């Protein structure tokens, strides 16, 4: 629902393809497939397109129309978000989620990612749809330069992890360790021997 | 017998075995699921026969 | 997001829900695409679909 | 109480004596005296024999399946059961809990231990090898085989056990990371009597 | 509310001047006050003295006999807690605070410092209850000595937070997994810097 995992944007040029990866939670990930929100400053919050599960048929609305298509290979169980024949008018910051629902403005909805079509007044870092959501224990914090904000009040006996760079701290009495993670073992694919025990 | 059985199935006006059991079948417990378009997966929460 | 929709647990159910506190055990929840029902419809929407 | 640990048990012979080895919850470990309890129809959840708190005051049920001791040591105490003279009859899959308590399949307060009282068979081959028993940390899996072929619908950032492995690793970008040890301290209930402190 | 970190006090004749050190926590930090609480093992916790922000207006209570002085920075925030004209009836455990605050030994302040006024001696007098010896040796664990015996006594698979260094430490399946050292950076009651994070 909250804390998505996206992949892909920056600038590309009107027409074409960008193709987006996402992967989220049972409650997102299960359901028709994974469409687009966008918003921008100058544009209102809309669900753009989506599918009916994969075929030739795709829908959109007329206030934002786009030939879309939404995919799912097998090769690696994600969803695949593609958005065909683009145009300036879709710079805004999207996120990759299924139709039903819709992210609150109380409320945000993994990282998202920001694309912008001939321009480049997007994919900054740091930034709305490039700031946001990602899991934790009990607090996470975006880089050191904003975990500091801890060595600014009395507070310790955290339990820390750098959701957004994936690092594991615990802030002590006066000061941090600096935890050692092993290697990285990539996610493979599906094949279902689990029930096998 | 009874058969009640949920995967992406096809009748149309051309059936495959929708032929008058005079000469064919007169019992068939399994589907039609000869013509499909394929790459489907069929799974079921529960079915009879 | 599943209370307003199809099962909840009505009063004339025949069966137990058994919840209990457990870190046991995740994913494999994602794996249903042949399970879908309707949000928006026109010709109604039929429980579990 | 849902999670309950259990070791021992094993290959055996009826007579001779058979002790068990338990971990649990404080609400369950901590007590002064646990009991068996076991799973598999004619023998269904029968508590059948027990033990004082101090004395050497040992009861049963007038079924006569033999006439077990509770070794607990008032300083320090963790429980371990101990079964004297076994029947046939004590082939079961074995919980080790308080006595009051009643774990037994449907829900499964952990996976228990198997006792046979006969060669040959025993918990998946002998055993010894796999099967772990419940979570602890906010989410585990079991094997291996659990989480590599189908844990991709796992977000970023989720702490996650092998309890199969004992692994303790983290969902970082794209796959895992493993923390693995800094320090190894012995098995619980190892010799929990002189510490008396 | 939880966690104070107290320091200062000491032994002093009535009259003169005595001051106490504290890394103030947002608890009293933040407040339009911050002077004093006092208590003794004969009597629970009372307000001694708070302050109106920006001028000379300061209020002490009859609870002390003393004529304490309380001064703010209203920019690079600190307060200046500086006793005067101690009596020997002042004689206590001092804790920073306002005049209204949340103590109790679950919203812990530590254990604050000890202030005696002509006594010649250390000790905490004018008792009618217990506050022992305080001691160590604790379920949930406040020295090595607990990593090391008690870690026998509890759950295999657990995270164990130690008090008195504000660590976790993990007591996993069929062993342990220690935490690695690192960084003491020192706690600031607040600093600038915020902002700009």
């Amino acid at each position: 629902q909250v804390q998505l995992v996206e992949s892909g944007g920056g600038l590309v040029q009107a027409g074409g393809s960008l193709r987006l990866s996402c992967a989220a939670s049972g409650i997102i990930f299960g359901r028709n497939a994974m469409g687009w929100y966008r918003q921008a400053p100058g544009k209102e919050r809309e669900l753009v397109a989506g599918i009916t599960r994969r075929g030739s048929i795709t829908y959109y609305a007329d206030s934002v129309k786009g030939r879309f298509t939404i995919s799912r290979d097998n090769a690696k169980n994600t969803v695949y978000l593609q958005m065909n024949s683009l145009k300036p008018e879709d710079t805004a910051v999207y996120y990759c989620a299924a139709d039903p629902a819709s992210p609150a403005p109380g409320d945000y909805w993994g990282q998202g990612t920001q694309v912008t079509v001939s321009s480049g007044a997007g994919g900054s870092g740091g930034s709305s749809g490039s700031d946001g959501a990602s899991g934790s224990r009990v607090t996470a914090f975006s880089n050191m330069d904003d975990m500091l904000q801890k060595a600014h009040l009395v507070i310790e006996g955290t339990f820390i992890y750098l959701r957004d760079s994936t690092e594991f701290f615990i802030r002590v009495r006066d000061g941090w360790k600096k935890l050692q993670l092993g290697e990285l073992i990539p996610i493979p694919a599906d094949s279902p021997p689990p029930p096998a025990l | 017998n009874v058969v009640i059985k949920v995967c992406e199935f096809q009748f149309c006006n051309d059936p495959f075995l929708g032929v008058y059991y005079h000469k064919n079948n007169k019992s068939w417990m399994e589907s039609e699921f000869r013509v499909y378009s394929s790459a489907n997966n069929c799974t079921f929460e529960y079915v009879s026969q | 997001k599943i209370a307003d929709y199809n099962y909840k647990l009505p009063d004339d159910f025949t069966g137990c829900v058994i919840a209990w506190n457990s870190n046991n055990l995740d994913s494999k929840v994602g794996g249903n695409y042949n399970y879908l029902y309707r949000l928006f419809r026109k010709s109604n929407l039929k429980p579990f679909e």
